[PDB]
């Protein structure tokens, strides 16, 4: 338990400098020592990896390492990711050493000769390193092939395959910070928002909310982050399709009456023009009629728990702007005619 | 309904009159389908003079319910519709002289002086004659 800490942090230092381009000093001694230590991590992972206080203690050391580095200002090191990354740490290190261009010739020679002796040890007891890099190169190729001769950008994004994946990575990554309790998940989600491609990001979250439970503490964190920050949630409701947000609503009703609030705020920024039979926006960035018709049509094409809420939220909005029963006048008249 | 004093059902019927001017055309003799109004009910002059009028009749209800932005929009539309009725310019300039006179009002003054009956039917000229205010040129020399 205490013996493992000095082993693992020394390996983590060596892993992080694997990426780094100082490689002149390195020799077969360094390489051999690296892969022996990596064997021991893989050994530990097999021996007392499962159902131990040791596992949870190493996870505290993981997340403590991963939060005191942070990934801000100095150096955004990925690092050895999590508990299953101990089961192929060797591979990570060896891959990083190949990617360092300044990796010395003699070291690389000793390296590749030690990774790939050849088929002299086709008989090996432990599912060995060679076999791990082969089955990788295979999966890799398999992915690439399947992407370009098989892969489809599904229109029910809740059933997409890349989305589904990126989503479940973010949920693992929230579960870890939840049990660590170091910084609040809000800070993590805010740093995301700041750093990365936003458009892509949001579809992730959307799918996140509908993924059934795996161990929905994650889902319950995302609703509270969003409702905390109204400004991003404005671009959420803006940036997706209707069906995605309709299902967001039927599942997490803590979102429904804020999003109805948004439409209630965008419709009231329209005017009829009599020449062209249409409501339109003043500004370029204001929802066109068809967009808003879509989104309301969706809320209506839904379970009864939401349908009565949105129907009444419109009828009360109509009475508020004069209960006319012809268009020209009340945007909300319009919608309600359009939905029959 | 305005003479019976009921803003709602007036602004109903003015709006429904403006829908059957604009999501329909009266000049569809692709099929001469029956006996039909040659003269009275097809003149472009009779169409632009039904439109200006309906927007006036509705823009004054908007002043009466106290929504003078809506009123301004229908009055501004009517000058775009028929620039030779002058009742439109009077109602628009009265609204502008209430709120924000100077540049807007003068911009329309110079237009009136730039500007300076063919066959409109009767029921309609008599209706225009009916609503028009006495104190109209009095306002336009101010
Ligand atoms: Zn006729």
């Amino acid at each position: 338990m205490e013996s493992l800490l000095q082993h693992l942090d020394r390996f983590s230092e060596l892993l992080a400098v694997s990426s780094t381009t100082y490689v002149s000093t390195w020799d077969p001694a360094t390489v051999r020592r690296a892969l022996q230590w990596a064997r021991y991590l893989r050994h530990i992972h097999r021996r007392f990896g499962r159902h131990g206080p040791i596992r949870t203690a190493l996870e505290r050391r993981l997340h403590n390492q991963w939060r005191q580095e942070g990934g801000f200002g100095r150096g955004p090191v990925p690092g050895l990711a999590n508990f299953q990354a101990l089961g192929h740490c060797d591979v990570l290190l060896s891959l990083r050493l190949l990617e360092n261009r300044a990796l010395g010739d003699a070291a690389r020679y000793h390296l590749v000769q030690q990774l790939f002796p050849g088929p002299g040890v086709r008989d090996a007891d432990e599912e060995t390193l060679q076999e791990s890099l082969a089955r990788l190169a295979r999966r890799r190729s398999a992915v690439h092939m399947l992407r370009f001769n098989g892969y489809r950008e599904n229109p029910n994004l809740q059933e997409d395959s890349l989305m589904k994946t990126q989503a479940e990575l973010l949920l693992e990554r929230l579960q870890e910070v939840g049990k660590a309790e170091a910084e609040r998940p809000a800070r993590f989600l805010s740093s995301l928002w700041e750093r990365l491609p936003q458009n892509n990001f949001l579809k992730v979250i959307a799918v996140a909310l509908l993924q059934p439970p795996l161990s929905g503490e994650g889902s319950q964190v995302l609703v509270h982050w969003l409702l905390g920050n109204s400004e991003v949630f404005a671009a959420f409701c803006r940036a997706l399709p209707a069906g995605l947000l309709t299902l967001v609503t039927s599942r997490h009703p803590a979102l429904s009456p804020v999003y109805l609030g948004l439409l209630t705020d965008w419709g009231q920024r329209l005017h009829y023009d009599l020449q062209k039979g249409i409501w339109v926006g003043t500004e370029s960035q204001d929802v066109p009629w068809e967009e808003l018709h879509n989104r309301f049509q969706s809320l209506c094409q839904a379970p009864p728990p939401l349908k009565d809420k949105v129907l009444t939220a419109l009828e009360t909005c109509k009475a508020q702007d004069g209960d006319f029963e012809v268009p020209g006048l009340s945007i909300w008249t319009d919608l309600l005619l359009a939905l029959r | 309904w305005v003479q019976l004093g009921a803003q709602k059902v007036a602004i109903s019927e003015f709006s429904r009159c403006l829908e059957l001017l604009f999501r329909a055309t009266p000049e569809e003799k692709e099929q001469g389908a029956a006996f039909n109004c040659e003269q009275g009910c097809k003149s472009d002059a009779a169409l632009q003079q039904l439109r200006a009028a309906a927007l006036i009749s509705r823009g004054l209800e908007w002043v009466a319910s106290g929504q003078d932005t809506k009123a301004l929009q229908d009055f501004l539309l009517s000058v775009q519709m028929c620039p030779g009725n002058r009742d439109t310019y009077f109602h628009l300039l009265q609204t502008l002289k209430r709120l924000d006179r100077r540049d807007e009002a003068t911009a329309l003054w110079w237009r009136l002086e730039a500007q300076t009956l063919w066959s409109l039917p009767l029921y309609l000229e008599s209706y225009l004659s009916w609503i028009r205010p006495s104190d109209r040129d009095a306002f336009l020399e101010e």
